[PDB]
């Protein structure tokens, strides 16, 4: 469930 | 083949702006217009590429993908709309080919 962008 | 994609962002645990959608989808083509809205209690958007192949490419590459870690899952399908009509440039809609549009009213 990793994302395309970071937070 | 339609150049317009219908997008639903599920598990919206962090705000997703129109501009972030532009950033992500711009990797696959030239984004001409984007309109976001709420329907069926879900954040949704219509996004228009100049090339139907870019739309196809984005759908294949991004469908089911999370925008950020553990949230904001993209659900993507093709729209039967051949293009999009945007009246304003603001936080909810944007026509990247018409910088002259008002922001409201």
């Amino acid at each position: 469930s990793e994302g395309l962008l970071g937070l | 083949q339609s150049p317009v994609l219908r997008i639903i962002v599920e598990n919206l645990f962090y705000p997703v702006t129109l501009d972030v959608l532009h950033q992500i989808f711009s990797k696959f083509g030239t984004v001409l217009k984007i309109i976001t809205f709420t329907k069926n209690n879900q954040f949704q958007a219509l996004l228009q590429y100049a090339d139907p192949v870019s739309a196809q490419h984005a759908k294949l590459s991004l469908d089911g993908q999370n925008i950020y870690n553990a949230c904001c899952t993209l659900r993507i399908d093709f729209s039967k709309l051949t293009s999009l009509n945007v009246k304003y440039n603001n936080d909810k809609s944007r026509d990247y080919t018409r910088p002259d549009l008002p922001s409201g009213d």
